[PDB]
């Protein structure tokens, strides 16, 4: 009887508690992230928290370069995050080898969503306690954000956020898009899109950031890259000369 | 190649099978029974490669006997021959095929008609009024094409065989040491003991 | 093509006396018309008062002697240190050899 | 539930311990070791007079120089006997000699712990331990007449005398007093028959008990009912005499 | 508490304990006492063998692994058989492939690793035996202690089994003496026999009761039983 | 894949799954076997929970394993088919390799071995079946009767019964079967079988079937009337007293 | 590990019954009733559709009566999907037999084999049994018309008349009451319908809530015909027997 | 490692229920309403695109999926479960049919295959039933137009019209009142659009509604010309614009 | 309800895997061990409790080399630690065989990461009862790492685990502040010795033995080596002096 909460079998209410608690695990790191689309770029911002002084801050990341074109940011504990990363890299490599073109952002999302679906149905595999946000400038769909969860759900976004204060960031962004009446940030240079993303991150979280409180990934035509501390400092300086 | 002959008359099937077993330079036996009773009304004669011959026969025998006990029923000659055919057709494409040719003679108690099936090691089956394997048919098929009638009695079929054996004993190069003859009719399978000087 | 066999030449000799036995062999090892060694022992003490030689293809010879030595070691382990009688060694050797019936050790062995 | 190879807090294997309780419920078996041979006797214990007593086979031959008696779930002994016969015959094929009784026993005891739901070591494919104990008796040139007690724990002890089954504690105390290093085979036969009579729930006769021995000269033989009947006449008379 | 976490080896208790492993360790303390000790030229095993009845044999406690290595057991005998057999193989593989006698230290590492697997997987159980390994190799005399937890430890002397703490205290106290007992085998055994008796209670150690093993410089691993140990009583 | 140990020991030394397998036998319709001087007779009862059956094609309770050996059973019907099949296969295999049909004891040892195996293999439950196996060894004319149970224990019986109310019918048989003087005739052996069955069935024309096995593969199952004649003669032995 | 979550589908109760079988039978007892009647000149299969709606396409619908062979058909009581698994393997077994022997499979042989599959799920493998009971209606040249039944236990028996599914106790009483050995198919068709009409958990027996099959030696051939009745054909036969 | 769950997770309870199947059906009840209606010259399937955020792009998530050029599917219950079944359904349509008879399977047989996949998840070791009900609409030469419902048990039934999910009972009723055997395809689209309005709470337009038809052949949607016998898929998704054009005459 | 802590891969209602957290308790129950990164390498050190005079000193070595350039030390269940290094050694062999170059330290860290993470994915295995500090020199410098029973790892400037982790972690924090210009290999060896003497206070009941190893571009030529003889004594002395 009581074991319908230990494995991924249905509860009388038609629920899967293990999947629900997996969602709970995604907020364990207490970090928020958000993603936006430029005219021809895609930006991902994520909080960076280095409590321990003993750590080497350069190895403390939750963003991943999946391929030359695809970036992934993870909300959830680092071990499950790296597990998902390794797999997605192996999948992106394999796809290229077998089909002769680069795996699209949405397709890799779907693939990872399907893998998570399996853990949802088979009892020996636990769900991973992670939400995965995939970003790129797809050669067909343009700037792309695709996000998967421990239920095996996935969908494309105009913009998105994930983490403890997800709802605050979401509404903030929604409010900008009702006003602008368009589905992206009308900006030619990724630098200004990064700046927009940080700005709205600040407004919704009510917090100021130094160069070491964030982590930025940018995806362009044919590259995905991460910004350095100094790259971010340059961004933070520019937003200040405006307020 | 052993002489394996079969003829189907009015009310029975008769099988004649050579008694010699020869290995290289020596005739080792002159009393070999190249035959297995598959069921009370079905008989199988066989010729071919040295070991495969009895191994395959005894294996088919085992299978039919098992079926008889499970179902408390005797399979028709047609059903038995199809089973045998499929077994040989499996064999031909396996790692080491059974190199065995068979004649199946049975009396179908349901229809009250005798039946003779010729099947080679490839699993080629045909139903015939008379049949042979190997070189035998090269001498006998023309005798039988001539003297055979569908309404012949058992006694008539035996005289026709005697003729076939005489032709084989005149024109064939190997001494096959006479034949054992068996009759399959409504009453079962019996062995003609008097063929050495009939 | 690859030929897994060679011939290291080499001759051995066993004579049984009333209360003793000898196993002798030459010490020459060869390949075609060359000498590989003028002193490569080919008769070995195997323990339990048993001497053995497997003459022919040296690589096969060495494996067999090696494998029978290890058989004596385990006989002791598995049967409370019992002495392996000569007749029991003989029978054991049969099985070692016959285990390679379809890829034989190319040796003539005397114990 | 709980794994079939689980330790108790006292450091014993549950399933093995419970297996011993099954042994306790079995028919009695006794062995005596002498310098003239080793006797093995058992209690047939038919569950009904309609059962044909001589079809109860609780003393079996393993090889000419080795026999054994069983107690507990006797159905479990069949594949143990089978392994035992194979081990002995195989040894003779490989070595042109008789297997040592100790070696044969160790081989049987090797089977014992090969149970589990997939234990990380080798392949133990057997769902539970055996529910039968074994008295293995025989002779070899090195170590003479021998008696072993082989348990489903995989351990085996050598005994001068030993009793297993329902009447074992009683029979063992009796064996403790009666055994000495100078019994004769005839004394040993009478002694087994006597002690069986004490612990048996029927009146011992040639039908409901069976004797057997192993001697270097004649090997292992099961005594037919006539011979045992006479030994019982003989024991009844030697006891009535005092 | 304890009731809920001792079901299998694959389960941690809330304090970080593995109860099945602890229970396996219990099987050892229920086992008869054995002692190991070494100088710089020899290593010795002394074992007290235990009977079932006055009619029974005293069950063997010392197993040879190679000409230069062997061990004494306390706990489940069959598990000693499994592990010593694995050790026989590893010693053997070393001789065949490399023409190298296997280092006692390395034998220790292999035993540790084999035992460890059985403490991390479902369906399996820990070993229920402690082992004292002695050997002479290219770095001299050695004594190791094996625990089914997978902990292997090199020592000058030690004891495991029922009332083992007696002999272990004696050995700790006698340390500076026996470690020098070089070139003299009989005295090393004497120091072992005097160690094991510090754990006696039920009974003296008799002829068919004592078991002694010795390995060293020019002495292959050999077992002494009966009349052969009589001169040490 | 599935290898859960289902037959395991409990603290009092019992294997409960084997023990409960016996309870399924106690629930099966009664079966009895008696041996004569020159025959063996097998009798089985038919249940009457549902009656509208076709008797022609309903699998009957006594099975031929070879032409000289027969098997009957109490317990789960489905479980018994598997044992019947394996026994039939072994019979043919034995003839094929040994060039001799099975002895009754050999066949019994085989079936019992199979049952034992299902008491100590992961992923399987024991057979809910106990068997009576009877017939004559090749070329022997000494009758043979054996019994097997879920544990894999087997033994031979002068007479034996299994299934529901076997306690009752065993009592009858224990004080009606004289080992000194087996029913020397086929007829009086069939009579003793029907008598022992009537202590339990309570009025059985269509509820009793009988099979007679004599040496050299002589096996025949009786009809209702041939049985009904035995029912008539037995009831009149009481009434004339 | 896994053991914790193992229901243990193939064990005996302390009383020697098989839990999952008993509970499977319990499931079947809620399925639309199916009835088979055997005559001298053929067999009748009648089954009640469990639950209906105006929008159920009965034209294309099949849920109780399946063709296995040309000579053998079944009626299903229980889980439809579980039954389809078994149906498909039964169809293959028939073709395997025909290929091997060049003769159509005797009815019992096919029934025994399906019962054996069922039996396996009862003794090994740790899986739930199929929640299905079959009525088999067939013809062969050994025994003629035959009627069999099999349930989750993997036991099978032959019948003159029988019902599976819901209300079998009530239905068996009625069949036993009106059945006679010298029955003709046409009478048997009537009996099958009458019985269902008195046992339905629904108001009145309409055509759109039935499936009907006959196996007859139709006297115009001197070969055996399987007829799976169309909706209009059930509608007609319903009128003639006086149920309109 | 190794999947050691080789036992069933769906078993019979003493009442004869299969719990996990019931529970799967309960999950299906929670799902957004979807429906199918059969016309004389077509079938229509429809559902609501319940957007989980207005930042999400609803178009990127298709609830209505092509299975073959003449067969489409829609669902209610767990979206991720559906998505994998659609993958296996497309594949099985090939491996078990197109690769054997060189043509796409008829609706009843593709349905039969899906039903098999779901039944297996009801019995196989170490899994839970699928938490979806499918509605599969299609055409084939010999059967014409046909609508099927597949449930977590693997049972399927042909419908003239039906609905599953949240407002199934209510919508099933409304279909009974409006369905006849003479409906044209447009008549059915209209009736579908009416039925779906009662189910949605918020916005009701061509961006929220996903609706597809199985109708006439679409030579314009083939991609090539030259084989006269290929005249074009019968499956067609209606565009956002196509929906709204009909909602005005509502 | 409860029972969430009885099985390995199971999420508690607060998104935690309790079985892993219980493993962490086994780690905290262990001896203390540390890692210090320096200007061109890494230094490893561990406490070795003298259970008895009978332990042969300098013999029961606990620090392990992987390949030729990687050091690994751990706290907790020692057998579990060994198991992890065995896998680490295979993982390095496999990388070198295919790519020729010896495995980069980050790359090595993830191999261990994924393997440890794998043992938190199923209920058929138990998580690792160790925290492992490891690192070495590669193409682009020195790297230090600590890996938790959950599979969590990060790069560290200094690292500590076991009974005296707090003391050690405190001392480590001091050096990072006072030496922003980057400790040397020589100094780190001394400092390491001190840190272990100062974490021994939280275990001061049983004497102990010190064990140091290091991997330094200038001092060891990038190869992992143990600190022995003269340089070991000097470091004990440096520590023993500042305990007073």
């Amino acid at each position: 009887a009581g074991y319908d909460r230990h494995i991924t079998i249905f509860s009388p209410e038609g629920r899967l508690y293990q999947v629900e608690y997996a969602f709970k695990a995604t907020n364990q790191t207490n970090i928020n992230s958000l993603a936006v689309r430029g005219k021809d770029c895609t930006v991902v911002i994520s909080q960076k928290k280095v409590p321990d002084k003993l750590l080497d801050p350069t190895t403390v990341s939750y963003i991943f370069c999946i391929s030359r074109t695809i970036g992934m940011v993870v909300n959830g504990p680092i071990p499950d995050a790296r597990n998902a990363a390794l797999r997605a890299k192996a999948e992106a490599a394999e796809f290229r080898y077998k089909y002769g073109y680069d795996m699209p952002c949405d397709v890799l999302a779907k693939r990872m969503a399907n893998l998570s679906q399996i853990y949802t149905q088979r009892a020996y595999m636990r769900p991973l306690g992670v939400i995965l946000t995939f970003v790129s400038v797809d050669e067909e769909l343009g700037p792309s954000i695709y996000k998967t969860d421990p239920a095996g759900y996935y969908v494309g976004y105009k913009a998105t956020a994930t983490g403890p204060k997800q709802q605050e960031i979401t509404t903030n962004l929604e409010n900008h898009f009702k006003k602008s009446k368009i589905d992206h940030i009308n900006e030619e240079s990724w630098e200004k899109v990064v700046e927009f993303a940080i700005t709205h991150m600040i407004d919704a979280l009510g917090t100021e950031f130094s160069k070491n409180d964030l982590e930025v990934g940018v995806a362009t035509k044919d590259k995905f890259f991460t910004l350095s501390a100094e790259n971010i400092e340059e961004r933070l300086v520019a937003i200040a000369e405006q307020d | 190649m052993d002489i394996i002959l079969g003829i189907r008359v009015q009310d029975s099937v008769i099988l004649a099978s050579s008694k010699a077993v020869t290995r290289g330079i020596s005739v080792l036996k002159d009393s070999d029974d190249k035959t297995r009773q598959l069921s009370p009304h079905t008989l199988m004669s066989f010729a071919g490669e040295a070991g495969d011959t009895v191994q395959f026969a005894e294996y088919i025998q085992a299978n039919i006997q098992l079926y008889s006990i499970r179902e408390d029923y005797e399979l028709s000659p047609q059903a038995v021959s199809s089973f045998v055919r499929q077994e040989l057709a499996k064999s031909i494409r396996s790692r080491r095929p059974y190199q065995v040719n068979v004649l199946i003679g049975g009396y179908d108690k349901k229809k009250n008609k005798p039946e003779l099936y010729q099947i080679d090691y490839l699993g080629t089956k045909v139903e015939l009024p008379y049949g042979a394997h190997g070189y035998s048919g090269f001498y006998t098929f023309s005798l039988l094409d001539h003297h055979y009638r569908p309404d012949m009695t058992t006694e008539e079929g035996l005289d026709l065989l005697k003729l076939c054996v005489q032709e084989l004993e005149k024109r064939m190069p190997m001494d096959f040491k006479g034949v054992i003859v068996k009759i399959v009719d409504k009453d079962g399978i019996r062995q003609v003991d008097d063929f050495q000087a009939q | 093509q690859f030929n897994p066999y060679g011939d290291n030449g080499g001759t051995i000799l066993g004579i049984a006396g009333e209360d003793f036995a000898v196993l002798a062999g030459d010490t020459r090892n060869i390949t075609d018309y060359s000498i590989n060694s003028r002193y490569e022992p080919k008769v070995f003490d195997c323990g339990d008062n048993i001497v053995m030689s497997a003459n022919g293809f040296a690589a096969d010879g060495d494996a067999l002697v090696k494998r029978f030595k290890n058989s004596v070691k385990w006989y002791h382990f598995d049967h409370n240190d019992k002495k392996l009688s000569i007749n029991s060694a003989a029978r054991n050797i049969q099985h070692l050899l016959y285990g390679k019936r379809f890829f034989p050790y190319y040796v003539h062995t005397i114990i | 539930d709980r794994g079939v190879s689980t330790f108790s807090p006292e450091g014993r294997l549950f399933q093995v311990e419970y297996s011993l309780e099954a042994i306790k419920l079995g028919s009695t078996a006794i062995g005596i070791a002498t310098k003239e041979g080793v006797v093995l006797g058992v209690e047939k214990r038919a569950t009904s007079p309609l059962l044909e007593s001589d079809s109860i086979e609780k003393i079996v031959e393993i090889d000419r120089h080795i026999g054994c008696a069983m107690s507990g779930l006797t159905a479990d002994a069949r594949s143990m006997i089978e392994h035992a016969r194979t081990a002995a015959v195989t040894h003779n094929l490989y070595y042109d000699e008789d297997i040592n009784v100790e070696s044969l026993t160790q081989s049987v005891c090797d089977l014992a712990l090969r149970f589990g739901e997939g234990a990380s070591g080798e392949e133990r494919l057997m769902s539970r331990p055996f529910g039968v104990a074994l008295l293995i008796a025989g002779h070899d040139a090195d170590d003479g007449y021998q008696l072993f007690h082989a348990e489903p724990s995989g351990t085996f002890y050598r005994y001068n005398a030993k009793a297993i089954g329902s009447g074992s504690e009683g029979a063992q105390a009796e064996l403790l007093n009666e055994w000495h290093s100078s019994l004769t085979l005839k004394e040993a036969e009478l002694l087994v028959l006597k002690i069986l009579k004490q612990v048996m729930e029927e009146k011992l006769d040639e039908n409901n008990a069976q004797l057997s021995c192993i001697t270097k000269q004649d090997g292992f033989k099961i005594y037919d009912n006539e011979k045992t009947a006479e030994l019982i006449k003989e024991l009844k008379e030697k006891e009535a005499a005092e | 508490f304890r009731n809920n976490y001792d079901g299998d080896t694959v389960t941690f208790s809330p304090t970080g304990r593995l109860f099945q492993v602890e229970y396996a360790l219990e099987a050892i303390k229920q086992g008869s006492v054995t002692v190991g000790l070494r100088s710089n030229t020899h290593a010795v095993l002394v074992a007290l063998k235990r009977n079932a009845d006055e009619l029974s044999s005293y069950q063997k406690k010392i197993i040879k692994c190679d000409e230069h290595m062997g061990l004494s057991l306390a706990g489940l005998a069959p598990d000693a058989r499994v592990l010593s057999n694995y050790l026989r193989q590893q010693c053997n593989y070393s001789s065949l492939v490399f023409n190298r006698k296997l280092a006692v230290e390395r034998a220790g590492h292999l035993l540790c690793d084999k035992a460890q697997k059985n403490t991390q997987s479902y369906g399996g159980r820990p070993y229920g035996v402690g082992l004292l390994i002695i050997g002479y190799d290219k770095s001299g005399a050695h004594l190791l202690e094996f625990q089914p937890s997978g902990n292997v430890t090199e020592l000058y002397g030690t004891a495991i089994g029922a009332r083992s703490q007696g002999a272990k205290t004696y050995l700790e106290r006698t340390l500076d003496t026996f470690i020098k007992i070089d070139g003299n085998p009989d005295e090393l055994i004497k120091a072992g026999v005097e160690a094991i008796s510090q754990s006696l209670r039920d009974e003296s150690l008799t002829v068919d009761n004592l078991s002694i093993a010795i390995v060293g410089k020019d002495t292959p691993f050999t077992i002494y039983d009966g009349e052969a140990v009589a001169k040490y009583i | 894949g599935y290898d859960r140990a289902l037959s395991i020991f409990s603290p009092d030394g019992h294997i409960f799954q084997v023990e409960y397998a016996l309870e399924a036998v106690k629930r099966g319709t009664c079966a009895v076997g008696v041996k004569g001087k020159n025959c063996v007779v097998l009798g089985c009862e038919r249940r009457s929970t549902l009656k509208l059956q076709d008797t022609r094609i309903t699998p009957s309770k006594v099975s031929k394993i070879d032409s000289h050996v027969v098997l009957s059973f109490s317990g789960l019907n489905a479980d018994s088919r598997i044992l019947i099949e394996k026994a039939r296969v072994e019979a043919q295999s034995h003839r094929l390799t040994l060039e001799d049909p099975v002895t009754v004891e050999y066949l019994t040892r085989y079936v019992a071995g199979v049952q034992q195996r299902y008491t100590q293999s992961g992923g399987v439950r024991p057979f809910g079946v106990s068997t009576l196996i009877a017939g004559f060894d090749p070329r022997d004319d000494e009758p043979k009767l054996y019994q097997t149970e879920p544990s894999g224990i087997y033994s031979s019986w002068s007479a034996q019964t299994i299934g529901r109310n076997s306690k009752t019918v065993r009592e009858f048989l224990e004080k009606n079967y004289d080992r000194k003087e087996p029913p020397a005739t086929v007829e009086e052996c069939v009579k003793l079988t029907v008598r022992s069955l009537l202590e339990v069935v309570q009025t059985g024309a269509k509820n009793i079937e009988i099979t007679v096995v004599k040496p050299d593969s002589d096996i025949v199952a009786l009809s209702s009337e041939e049985i009904n004649q035995y029912v008539t003669q037995i009831e009149q032995e009481k009434q004339e007293q | 590990g896994s053991r914790r979550y193992d229901s243990r589908t193939t064990i005996f109760s302390p009383e020697g019954r098989l839990y999952q079988v008993e509970y499977a039978l319990e499931s079947i007892s809620h399925a639309g009733t199916a009835i088979g009647i055997m005559a001298s000149d053929g067999i009748v299969l009648a089954a009640e559709r469990k639950v209906t709606s105006t929008l159920l396409e009965q034209d294309t619908s099949t849920e109780k009566l399946y063709k296995l062979n040309d000579k053998i058909a079944v009626a299903v009581a229980g889980l439809t999907a579980d039954a389809e698994i078994l149906i498909n393997t039964a169809r293959i077994h028939a073709q395997n037999y025909l290929k091997t022997y060049n003769e159509d499979i005797p009815v019992e042989i096919l029934v025994r084999r399906l019962s054996d599959i069922k039996q396996g799920y009862t003794q090994h493998g740790g899986l739930r049994p199929f929640g299905v009971s079959f009525i088999y209606a067939g013809y062969d040249d050994r025994y003629g018309y035959q009627l069999y039944t099999s349930n989750p236990s993997g036991n099978y028996t032959g019948w003159k008349a029988i019902s599976v599914g819901a209300n079998t106790s009530a239905a068996q009483t009625l069949l036993q009451m009106d059945y006679k050995d010298d029955m003709k198919v046409d009478d048997a068709i009537e009996l099958a319908l009458k019985t269902l009409s008195k046992t339905t958990d629904s108001s009145a027996l309409t055509y759109d809530r039935l499936e009907f099959a006959t196996i007859r030696k139709g006297a115009n051939d001197g070969e055996v015909y399987q007829k799976i009745f169309k909706p209009q054909e059930i509608k007609d036969i319903l009128v003639k027997t006086g149920i309109t | 490692m190794t999947d050691r769950y080789s036992f069933s997770l769906t078993t019979f309870s003493p009442s004869g229920k299969l719990g996990q199947i019931d529970y799967a059906l309960t999950a299906v009840k929670q799902g957004v309403t979807s429906l199918g209606i059969k016309a004389t010259n077509g079938v229509v399937i429809a559902t609501e695109k319940k957007s989980s955020s207005p930042l999400a792009m609803s178009e990127t998530l298709s609830k209505v999926s092509l299975l073959t050029p003449d067969i489409g599917a829609v669902y209610s219950g767990m979206g991720p479960d559906y998505r994998v079944l659609v993958d296996k359904s497309r594949k099985v349509a090939h491996t078990s049919y197109k690769r054997i008879y060189g043509e796409y399977p008829p609706t009843k047989l593709l349905v039969s295959e899906v039903a098999k996949i779901m039944q297996e998840a009801t019995q196989s070791g170490g899994v839970r039933p699928f938490g979806v009900s499918l509605l599969i609409a299609g055409h084939d030469e010999f059967n014409g137009f046909s609508l099927y419902q597949v449930d977590p048990s693997g049972s399927y039934f042909p419908w003239k019209a039906t609905a599953i999910g949240k407002g199934s009972v209510a919508a099933k009723t409304f279909l009974e009142k409006r369905w006849n055997d003479e409906l044209e395809l447009e008549d059915a689209i209209h009736i579908a659009l009416l039925t779906l309005k009662e189910s949605v709470e918020g916005e009701f337009n061509g961006d929220t509604i996903e609706l597809a038809i199985i109708g006439d052949e679409n030579p314009d949607l083939l991609g090539y010309t030259g084989i006269p016998t290929d005249k074009g898929p019968r499956f067609r998704k209606l565009t956002s614009q196509e929906i709204n054009d009909r909602l005005e005459a509502l | 309800g409860t029972g969430y802590d009885l099985s390995n891969s199971v999420f508690s209602p607060d998104g935690r895997n309790f079985q892993v957290e219980y493993a962490v308790k086994a780690v905290e129950n262990g001896t203390t061990s540390i890692g210090i990164k320096c200007n061109d390498g890494v230094v490893f050190a561990v406490e070795k409790l003298i259970t008895s005079k009978l332990l042969v000193p300098q013999k029961n070595v606990k620090i392990q080399v992987v390949d030729r350039h990687i050091g690994c030390v751990y706290s907790g269940l020692i057998p579990d630690g060994r198991h992890l290094v065995n896998r680490g050694r295979e993982e390095a062999a496999s990388f070198k065989k295919l790519y020729k170059t010896p495995i980069p330290i980050p790359a090595f860290a993830d191999r261990l990461g994924q393997y440890v993470q794998a043992h938190t994915l199923y209920n058929s295995v138990r998580p690792f009862g160790v925290s492992t500090i490891f690192g070495g020199v590669d193409k682009n410098g020195a790297h230090l790492y600590m890996l938790e029973p959950s599979g969590s790892y990060w790069g560290y400037k200094g690292a500590a685990t076991g009974k005296g982790r707090q003391s050690a972690k405190a001392e480590l924090e001091k050096l990072v502040d006072h030496h922003p210009e980057g400790l040397s290999a020589r100094e780190a060896v001394k400092q390491a010795a001190k840190i272990i003497y100062l974490a021994h206070e939280d275990n001061k009941e049983k004497d102990f033995e010190l064990e140091i190893s290091w991997c330094s571009l200038s001092e060891t030529n990038g190869l992992h080596k143990f600190v022995k003889g003269d340089l070991l004594q000097e470091a004990i002395d440096f520590a023993q002096k500042e305990i007073n």
